[PDB]
RNA sequence: CUAGACCGUAAGGUCGGGUCGAACGGCCUCUAGUGCAGAUCUUGGUGGUAGUAGCAAAUAUUCAAAUGAGAACUUUGAAG
């Protein structure tokens, strides 16, 4: 409960969340953005074709210094990757979010992504070691997930006395 | 068409291995093998016979046959079958040499 | 299974190394049974965890 | 907390809504460890850099089977 800012019917609305999950943030961050607003079963589809290196995530934020491909061509950009690790953890939420929705009753063929997001996690520490003995940090970027599946839905004036005089002259003339 | 098939394939390795640094022209010879019986049953899941496996290393990580006669048997996948149904499972023929063989179909009776 | 004391086993009862142990891949359940000495022992003598016979050197060309 | 309102030149004061759950104000005086943007200030927390620099010494790995939700890395066999 208590998901992001979501304007939707909650009745006909189902959701799913993961928390604290050791996937990179900004390649969930992206994986998330490729398929906000989709359909279910597109978005499900693209997806493996991801996993399948025929089509890519495309980088839109956290992009800078990444390669350039062919398969941004899709979405109009130089820069996509195929990020599987937040591939994996996405399309694990959608078939829970998909089971959501077969317990309450939803249809499935009229399902939509329509709110997805992608929030930082607490982050995990390790080290890492440096020359000359120092010592930085080496830490993860966990990220929390949250998805809602939907079904696709389907004045006195006031006037001046000149105003209503010019009105009243036009009607009396008008045929 | 028959998607069961058995065929006699020479391969060769000598034009596919040029170049290629020493250490990996075994185990690139391998990949190369996957991608001629995929080329040839159109079949992603290609399995390779260990002794096919000897035959490929016989002579090191080095020394790849220039040309390898290999029989490729597309078969229908089961037990828990993957995305596609069907594979492909290439074994060696021993033979005296690998030169002068063309491809021909092998019959299963 | 994890058959990697079995082979420490095999090796010490045998009495080489465990380069030279030899065990049944077809017989993996077995293998996974014996944890004792004298269930290698067993397995050693009905043929199913064999010697392995050295790798030679010759001295004909010396 | 609040590109909602009012008062004061200002320091500030007051109100509405949301959140919350147990104490807190106006006025006359008393008192001070009483007001921060700086001090390579102190402690803690967080950024851009940035999915970047990199994870390149020690010749080298490969095939099948088993197990497993998942195997480049586990086990066994074969090979090198
Ligand atoms: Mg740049
Ligand atoms: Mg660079
Ligand atoms: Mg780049
Ligand atoms: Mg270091
Ligand atoms: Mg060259
Ligand atoms: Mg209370
Ligand atoms: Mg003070
Ligand atoms: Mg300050
Ligand atoms: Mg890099
Ligand atoms: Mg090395």
């Amino acid at each position: 409960a208590r998901y992001g800012a979501t304007s939707t019917n909650p009745a006909k609305s189902a959701s799913a969340r993961g928390s604290y999950l050791r996937v990179s943030f900004k390649n969930t961050r992206e994986t998330a953005q490729a398929i906000n607003g989709w359909e279910l079963t597109k978005a499900q589809k693209y997806l493996e074709q991801v996993l399948d290196h025929q089509r890519a995530i495309p980088f839109r934020r956290f992009n800078s210094s990444i390669g350039r491909t062919a398969q941004g061509k899709e979405f109009g950009v130089t820069k996509a990757r195929w990020p599987a690790k937040s591939v994996k953890f996405v399309q694990g939420l959608l078939q829970n979010a998909a089971a959501n929705a077969e317990a309450k009753g939803l249809d499935a063929t009229k399902l939509y992504v329509s709110h997805i997001q992608v929030n930082q996690a607490p982050k995990q520490r390790r080290r890492t070691y440096r020359a000359h003995g120092r010592i930085n940090k080496y830490e993860s970027s966990p990220s929390h997930i949250e998805l809602v599946v939907t079904e696709k839905e389907e004045k006195v004036v006031r006037l001046t006395s000149r105003q209503r005089g010019r009105i009243a002259a036009q009607k009396r003339i008008a045929a | 068409l028959k998607d069961v098939v058995t065929r006699e394939y020479t391969i060769n390795l000598h034009k596919r291995l040029h170049g290629v640094s020493f250490k990996k022209r075994a185990p690139r010879a391998v990949k190369e093998i996957k991608k001629f019986a995929k080329l040839h049953m159109g079949t992603d899941d290609v399995r390779l016979a260990p002794e096919l496996n000897q035959a490929i290393w016989k002579r090191g990580v080095k020394g790849v046959e220039y040309r390898l006669r290999l029989r490729i048997s597309r078969k229908r996948n089961e037990e828990e079958d993957a995305k596609n149904p069907l594979f492909s499972y290439v074994e060696p023929v021993l033979v005296a040499s690998a030169k002068g063989l063309q491809t021909v179909v092998v019959e299963e009776d | 299974a994890n058959l990697r004391t079995q082979k420490r086993l095999a090796a010490s009862v045998v009495g080489v190394g465990k380069r030279k142990v030899w065990l049944d891949p077809n017989e993996t359940s077995e293998i996974a049974q014996a944890n004792s000495r004298n269930a290698i022992r067993k397995l050693v003598k009905n043929g199913t965890i064999v010697k392995k016979a050295v790798t030679v050197h010759s001295k004909s060309r010396t």
